[PDB]
């Protein structure tokens, strides 16, 4: 019954080994638990946003699905076969179907090279025996797919405005015709009307193609547009999950009602009459997370049974909470 | 299209001190190739009609002659040779021992970085010219063995520099996006690193010649560096400022020469410095 | 009406240009702009980057690089502020303007103690003893929301997260109770839950302190809770100044409409975003008359011309050839 | 507390490694005594064989180095017959401490002097005559610059004397001590500048404008800090720079300092002497770029 599930995530961990200066030399590494007990499954044709303040651990996360940082606990799983326990070169026949778009523009293309050759470079890695000329027609046709001009092939990519990158970014990711494409923060350094461009891109592309995404992101209005369903993540918890109806309309976890009150509204006459929600306190260091309940610090319904026992997601495919004291 | 070494060759024509510079630093090259081939006299002649002399045009030593009855046009063509081979081969071996401590200790991370930097902070409060001299003079003065232990004591700096670039860029993304476009872990370094660390080498490199030079020309001043049939312009320094009350000459010339090669890798390292990195 | 608005300010900004003088050729990213503000008003000053809404505060405060050159008036209280010798800038600096900047991390000094950074306000315009200066100080954290301020003044800014660190800009601008607040994008670099804090704050000291402040961002989002007045801006010119609840629901000017569409919302569900086309602007070979041509959807010949900052119905500006119905 | 003992625990096995490599490398060398070629005067091997067991195993020879080091004893010379090292230390010392500490007072004071009249006044005659000058002093060596001033003020104007110290008087004293320092002034002139620079553009000093503070304020007590950090880095440099330059700088002005007896026993081959000398110059520098690493984590907060 339904959709294909593409990718299945269970009790995924990612903790990074930090020694700071002001330890003793003799002292054990403390933990950076960058992300922890993450759980999820990603449908065929779906966007799954994720969202959160810094230190989230979403943009870790990410990189844990394709392999750029290695996960310390959990499962993995693409179209049934285990991704974190691979080898250095079976994770090639897994990145023909998983790609990935970055955080910053210039900074995502090699700046020795060509628009040219940074779009045929995965072209080129996985078909070897492929011509001059078939690579040239291929990027050329992907380059109009994207919206830029064919002749700006031979250009650097310090000549090009920002948003242009992500495009070729764009260009790059989909050559190899893929299944999944991971994008961290696609559209934080653009200009507001370049990042509805960049968004409309991705989301005819999807339609176009019939890709997944894994959308990370800072701001929950461009989630919502382009996501069907999102990820609320506090210090590496997962704290809700749902469609995008029920994240933003009814909201059950105190830091989603938190957040979704913060957002602010591009209307004089809703942002001065909203029920401001407020959080007690700083963000806790993820050096240190608070035991049970990483949230318990700054939550507005607190009680002592939150530093007794962790929450973990429960509920439906509609909607899900990690939280002692609500039950959708 | 604005292919980024192209507009490094631009800044660097634009530069004219560079130039300049390279222009000079030429035709000092071609009077250390050729005045002895094309001189009436050898370095290791004498005349004692001329014991010691200023500089007179018709005599044929142009430059004036040492104490011994010598010629100081040739000997400072010879000792050029020295200063600017000893000076490019200890650079050589400064730039490959420093490239190679630099990148790995940059592309293996954190583990083996945190050590090998730690290593450098360390090695850098040694008294280096101290210790040179100390390997000259318990193992003899060869000419080979100086190449050597100037270049072996500073790649220092070179690896710090290199050190940092390589850890730059394998946090920057496009590494990530290699990665993610399934490109080995050759092709990542052939193709991606190695060209963007080009840069760093090429700027220091031009930068630590004219240090090398300055280093043998001090270490053979004392005494030390190269013996008599193959005297650098330090050693002509030498003679020189013993001469000095009699004979000025003898400092002026390979002075100028010196301190003009000195100058001109200056500004050419500048002028790179400005070309690959606005 | 305008007329009125000239007259009743307390700074009152007339033709002001600003021009870099870059080796491609002199850059103009401030070009004839006009505006005035009352106590307690907020100018909600917006745009994109190349909008030059960023150069504007800098150049009222006097902080431009030095191959900046300023032209035009800005009258406040009756005196006139550019292009002033620093030794007479710096009596207006902290004791009547006062600025806040964009990023939180860079902006106070990591080799002194916050406290010490709050005082030297204090012991240089009001003339304090370090001992009343402490006491003022701790008071200003207070009225901020700093937790434990006493214990926060020993602290180097290391110390503190970057939403504490705007909190310590914000105490440290207000310190002499100003008449003029600037603050150039003060929550970009910060999160949405430290945003509305601090948002929330200055919407609560402009109304205790009677400050007006000039709020320069590219969120209108952040621009619908704190401003009165707003002032569209594209490539360094005016596109649209009037009321805030006037160009958020009647924006007269093209650009107005296409940048408050492609302003995501939570309010309503849609298909796509209605994006304006085409590249960010470059000043440097910026097209002749209208800046917004290459991208604009009712574009005419007349374009080709500098179109007249008229006003339409009275207290809003236009910028734009096309008349004004058909929109 | 934490950094003064991290230092101490890696300064002392860095300066045991430098010992350890100078020994052997002074005990596996062609014509060392302990080889036993025994072509040095009598009288001379009469007082090596005293302090030195020429004929125990290898190791047992390096442990016993180490305890003459442990009593401050650093052996017999080599080639002089009535003078021990500690003796040739002794009378040389005082005349590389008074020139050495001179010259490098003088680049400090000079250098950061200079690099701020460089960051101020920025794009002026001062600072294209500063960095000019800042040029000339790094490229124009340490044995050009001493006998150039040999030439126009001894040889030439007769204004002062190019001899070696009739007991430190000043005149003596004033040209080694700026061909000594030159190369310095001219590289701490540099590094202030363009520290200073990187400083007087910074978000926090635009924060100290906007808070109205006069210049002198702004300087004083905002820039000046942040700017001289990396000066106090240099200072470890500095230091092996001046003990290195003087070795021309003695050998040329004929002072007897560590820098000629150290280029005197080089070029006799006393191997002692040498050895001796790296040991001592290199537990200076270890232990002053120590201090300087210390005083930098006591004056940086972070
Ligand atoms: S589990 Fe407890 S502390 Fe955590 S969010 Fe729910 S009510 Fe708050
Ligand atoms: S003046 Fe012309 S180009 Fe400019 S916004 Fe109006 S219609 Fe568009």
């Amino acid at each position: 019954e339904g959709r294909k599930v593409l990718l299945e995530i269970a009790d995924l961990k990612v903790h990074f080994e930090i020694k700071d200066g002001k330890q003793w030399f003799w002292q054990p590494p403390k933990t950076l638990k960058a992300v922890d007990g993450v759980t999820l499954r990603l449908y065929e044709g779906e966007t799954l946003g994720v969202v959160g303040e810094s230190g989230c651990g979403k943009s870790t996360f990410a990189r844990a699905i394709i392999g750029l940082v290695k996960a310390t606990d959990g499962h993995v799983a693409w179209l049934g076969k285990e991704l974190l326990g691979m080898k250095p070169d079976e994770w090639r026949a897994v990145r023909s179907d998983i790609q990935m778009i970055f955080q910053d523009p210039l900074a995502s293309l090699n700046p020795r090279m060509t628009i040219g050759e940074i779009i045929a470079e995965p072209l080129r890695t996985y078909h070897p025996k492929m011509s001059r000329q078939e690579v040239r027609e291929r990027v050329k046709a992907m380059m109009l797919k994207v919206g830029l001009l064919p002749n700006l092939i031979n250009r650097y990519p310090h000549e090009f405005s920002g948003g242009q990158c992500q495009r070729i970014g764009i260009a790059r990711a989909l050559i190899l015709e893929p299944k999944l494409i991971i994008c961290d923060e696609p559209v934080s350094a653009l200009d507001v009307s370049i990042q509805a461009q960049v968004v409309n891109l991705l989301q005819q592309l999807q339609r176009e193609m019939g890709l997944s995404l894994i959308f990370i992101a800072h701001d929950l209005a461009v989630v919502k547009h382009i996501s069907d369903r999102v990820l609320v993540m506090y210090l590496g918890h997962a704290v809700e999950l749902g469609t995008y109806d029920e994240v933003y309309h009814n909201p059950l976890h105190p830091y989603t009602r938190a957040l979704m009150s913060a957002v602010p509204i591009p209307d004089p006459d809703l942002e001065k009459n909203k029920t401001i929600q407020l959080l007690e306190g700083e963000l806790p260091s993820p050096i240190n997370p608070p035991s049970g309940c990483v949230f318990r610090t700054r939550c507005p319904i607190a009680g002592p049974e939150c530093a007794k026992t962790r929450p973990v997601l429960e509920g439906s495919f509609r909607h899900s909470v990690s939280c002692l004291k609500v039950d959708p | 299209g604005r292919s980024l070494w192209q507009d490094a060759r631009r800044r660097f024509m634009h530069n004219r001190a560079a130039v300049a510079s390279l222009i000079v630093l030429v035709l000092i090259a071609l009077f250390v190739i050729l005045a002895p081939m094309l001189s009436q006299f050898a370095y290791d002649d004498t005349d004692w009609a001329m014991m010691s002399s200023a500089p007179d045009m018709e005599s044929g030593h142009y430059f004036g002659t040492d104490s011994s009855g010598r010629d100081l046009l040739v000997r400072v063509a010879i000792g050029g040779r020295i200063s600017l081979m000893v000076g490019v081969a200890a650079a050589l071996v400064a730039v490959v021992v420093g490239t190679l401590y630099g990148s790995l200790s940059g592309y293996l991370g954190g583990k083996v970085d945190s050590v090998m930097m730690r290593l450098l902070e360390i090695l850098n409060s040694f008294p280096f010219m101290f210790f040179v001299i100390l390997l000259v003079t318990f193992f003899g003065q060869n000419i080979l063995l100086i190449f050597v232990a100037i270049g072996m004591v500073s790649w220092l700096d070179m690896a710090r520099i290199v050190r940092g670039q390589t850890l730059s860029l394998k946090r920057k993304e496009f590494i990530e996006a290699a990665q993610v476009g399934g490109v080995s872990t050759s092709g990542i370094v052939i193709r991606h690193i190695v060209p963007n660390v080009l840069g760093v080498v090429v700027v220091y490199a031009s930068l630590l010649v004219p240090s090398m030079i300055l280093f043998e020309s001090f270490l053979s001043f004392l005494g030390l560096g190269t013996q008599e049939p193959l005297s650098s312009w330090g050693a002509l320094l030498s003679d020189g400022a013993n001469s000095m009350e009699v004979s000025p000459w003898l400092l002026l010339f390979p002075a100028g020469f010196l301190v003009v090669t000195l100058f001109c890798f200056n500004f050419i390292g500048d002028g790179l410095r400005d070309a690959l990195d606005p | 009406p305008l007329a009125q608005q000239q007259a009743d300010a307390l700074l009152n900004v007339k033709d002001l240009r600003v021009t870099f003088s870059t080796p491609d050729g002199d850059v103009t990213a401030v070009n004839d702009l006009n505006f005035s503000l009352r106590a307690g008003e907020t100018l909600g000053i917006v745009g994109e980057s190349g909008s030059g809404k960023s150069q504007t505060a800098f150049a009222l405060m006097g902080l431009l690089a030095a191959n900046g050159r300023i032209g035009g008036s800005a009258t406040f209280n009756g005196r006139e502020i550019l292009n002033l010798p620093e030794h007479e800038l710096n009596k207006l600096r902290a004791e009547q303007i006062s600025m806040i900047f964009q990023d939180p991390m860079t902006s106070l000094n990591p080799y002194m103690r916050v406290g010490e950074q709050l005082m030297e306000v204090l012991m240089l315009h009001k003339n304090m003893s370090k001992a009343e200066a402490f006491e003022e100080s701790v008071r200003m954290l207070d009225a901020v929301k700093m937790p434990e301020a006493r214990k926060r003044m020993k602290m180097y800014p290391h110390e503190f997260s970057g939403g504490m660190r705007q909190r310590v800009m914000i105490a440290m601008a207000l310190l002499c109770r100003p008449k003029l607040l600037i603050a150039d994008e003060p929550t970009t670099a910060l999160d949405v839950t430290v945003q509305a804090q601090i948002m929330t704050l200055l919407n609560e000291l402009k109304r205790e302190f009677n400050t007006a402040i000039i709020m320069i961002t590219h969120d209108l989002v952040v621009v619908a809770g704190i401003c009165d007045k707003v002032l569209v801006m594209y490539a360094g010119r005016t596109m649209e100044y009037g009321n805030a609840r006037d160009v958020f629901y009647q924006p007269v000017h093209p650009y107005s409409i296409g940048l408050l569409n492609a302003v995501p919302r939570l309010d309503a569900e849609g298909e796509t975003m209605l994006t304006i086309p085409g590249n960010p602007p470059n000043l440097l070979r910026l097209p002749k008359g209208c800046p917004f041509q290459p991208r604009c959807p009712h574009a005419m010949e007349i374009c080709s011309s500098a179109p007249p900052l008229e006003e339409f119905t009275p207290g809003r500006l236009r910028a734009c050839f096309k008349p004004v119905e058909e929109l | 507390l934490k950094f003064i003992l991290r230092r101490c625990l890696e300064a002392i096995p860095t300066l045991f490694i430098l010992i350890t490599i100078s020994f052997f490398m002074m005990r596996l060398a062609p014509g060392s005594p302990f080889t036993g070629e025994r072509t040095l005067p009598p009288e001379v091997m009469a007082n090596i064989e005293a302090k030195y067991h020429l004929n125990d195993p290898i190791m047992t020879q390096y442990f016993s180095y180490l305890k003459q080091l442990a009593h401050g004893d650093f052996g017999p010379s080599f080639k002089y017959k009535d003078y021990s090292v500690n003796d040739l230390v002794a009378s040389s010392f005082p005349v590389s401490a008074k020139l050495g500490a001179a010259a490098f007072f003088l680049a400090v004071i000079l250098g950061v002097s200079a690099g701020v009249i460089a960051a101020l006044k920025q794009n002026t005659k001062w600072d294209y005559t500063v960095m000019g000058l800042a040029m000339t002093g790094v490229v124009i060596p340490s044995f050009v610059v001493a006998p150039l001033l040999v030439m126009i003020f001894a040889i030439i104007l007769h204004w002062l004397p190019g001899g070696g110290w009739n007991g430190g008087a000043l005149k003596f004293m004033i040209l080694p001590m700026v061909a000594l320092s030159l190369a310095y002034i001219a590289s701490i002139a540099r590094i202030t500048r363009g520290s200073m620079i990187e400083v007087l553009h910074s978000n926090f000093i635009r924060t100290a404008r906007a808070k109205g503070l006069p210049m002198r304020r702004i300087i004083l007590r905002h820039a000046l800090k942040p700017a001289l950090l990396p000066v106090l880095s240099y200072m470890g440099p500095a230091f092996v720079g001046i003990i290195t330059g003087s070795m021309v700088i003695e050998t040329i002005y004929g002072l007897p300092g560590i820098g000629q007896l150290f280029v005197n026993g080089a070029l006799n081959r006393d191997y002692s002497l040498v050895l001796s000398l790296t040991i001592l110059v290199g537990a200076l520098t270890i232990l002053f770029n120590a201090i300087v690493d210390v005083l930098y984590a006591v004056i940086d907060p972070k």
